């Protein structure tokens, strides 16, 4: 019975990833004064099916100079970590109701970097090494500020449980008292997933393709669905953190519709940002978070740890 | 004869200058809006957190009443 629950969790997110490829292509085309795919089917509904069937009947092309074991393990680890880290999200009831879901998602987001790193190192190429080291630089740029942002915004919730975050935002949204943390969190989620303007790993300008330049079709699709499932999970995580919707225990479909449309708007905002900005340099991103975001994050952390004591508004931990 | 020529009065005006309309508010307005939003959020959070503390105290004293039988 739990098998039914986990398969009904993991199949619609793959379908969502494919239709996210469709929506990304069509919306990005329409923002560039042109049209997206509409010839494959009725309004292009069959383009992701054609892409998926095409990519799984092509040659795998395992290189000779690459360590084959890590070359196979890295996309498997990427897709796996993209799968078993959707679980603690309350929709409105999570599949796994972890007591420490926030730290779990932090740890498994730290673990997903190793797939990119071992993909870059395993395939014996210089561009893959450059992409892997740029991923390392991006991780050391963003991780500490991301964790302090989460700690400062969880001081009003009471605990690390993601299920109690709806109860915290039952009266008002959490973006009203923590909007600078919300903006910094949005930039951190943009830089976490290597999305534009902080791509810097699959750079088609400075490099050819980066870490996945030696990965032909079949294994290359795994990184694509891992990245797109990652951006959907960041959108849902940001929606739960800062845009908590009204929850009725008798009608969970209201909360499901509400956070579904909010996460869709957040993904639309992601693609809106993608089409409009030039790519950051990966040394400028390093000085962005470590010099501008970090002092403000420390000041806001001290403000948010001295605020509930000041106002007799310390939230319960139960 | 018939050739491609401009008319007697010439053509209309053609622009060649940079046009940036400078749309938006001053810094004081947006900073005051942000401060007001922060104050409203802080007040709502203080009220809801006090209510949640009272509810937690009620649940704890319910457990206190239920303890000896268990
Ligand atoms: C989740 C909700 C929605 C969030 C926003 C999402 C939609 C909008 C997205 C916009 C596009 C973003 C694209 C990526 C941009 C990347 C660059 C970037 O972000 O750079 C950050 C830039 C960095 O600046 P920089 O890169 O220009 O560096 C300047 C460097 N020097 C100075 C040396 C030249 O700005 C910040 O770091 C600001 C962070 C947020 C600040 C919030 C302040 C709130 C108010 C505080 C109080 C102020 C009053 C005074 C005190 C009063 C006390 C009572």
């Amino acid at each position: 019975m739990f098998m039914i629950n986990v398969l009904t969790l993991i199949i619609p997110i793959l379908l969502a990833v494919a239709f996210l490829t469709l929506v990304e292509r069509k919306v990005l085309g329409y923002m560039q004064f042109r049209k997206g795919p509409n010839v494959v089917g009725p309004y292009g509904l069959l383009q992701p099916i054609a892409d998926a069937i095409k990519l799984f009947i092509k040659e795998p092309l395992r290189p000779a100079t690459s360590s084959i074991s890590m070359f196979i393990l890295a996309p498997i680890l990427a897709l796996t970590l993209a799968l078993t880290m959707w679980i603690p999200l309350p929709m409105p009831y999570p599949l796994i109701n972890m007591n420490l879901g926030v730290l779990f998602m932090l740890a498994m987001s730290s673990l997903a970097v190793y797939s990119i790193l071992w993909s870059g190192w395993a395939s014996n190429s210089k561009y893959a090494l450059i992409g892997a080291l740029r991923a390392v630089a991006q991780t050391i740029s963003y991780e500490v500020t991301l964790a302090i942002i989460l700690l400062s915004v969880l001081l009003m919730n009471g605990s690390f449980t993601l299920s109690t975050l709806i109860i915290t935002q039952e009266q008002v949204w959490l973006i009203f008292p923590a909007w600078p943390l919300a903006m910094m969190w949005f930039i951190s989620t943009l830089a976490e997933t290597n999305r534009a303007p902080f791509d810097l790993t699959e750079g088609e300008s400075e490099l050819v393709s980066g870490f996945n330049v030696e990965y032909a079709a079949g294994p290359f699709a795994l990184f694509f669905m891992a990245e797109y499932a990652n951006i959907i999970m960041m959108n849902i995580f940001t929606t739960t953190l800062f845009l908590g919707a009204f929850h009725n225990p008798y009608m969970p479909e209201l909360y499901t519709i509400n956070f579904t449309i909010k996460s869709l708007l957040l993904s639309i905002t992601f693609l809106w940002i993608r089409a409009s900005y030039p790519r950051f340099r990966y040394d400028q991103l390093m000085h962005l978070l470590w010099k501008n975001f970090l002092p403000l994050t420390l000041a806001l952390c001290m403000w948010h740890v001295s605020l509930p004591i000041l106002l007799s508004s310390i939230p319960p931990q139960t | 004869v018939k050739q491609d020529m401009p008319p007697v009065g010439g053509y209309g005006p053609i622009d060649y200058k940079r046009n940036l309309p400078r749309r938006g508010l001053s810094g004081y307005s947006m900073f005051a809006v942000g401060i007001g939003a922060l104050l409203f959020g802080y007040w709502s959070m203080m009220r809801w957190n006090r209510e949640r503390r009272r509810l937690q105290i009620e649940d704890f004293e319910a457990r206190i009443a239920l303890m000896p039988l268990l």
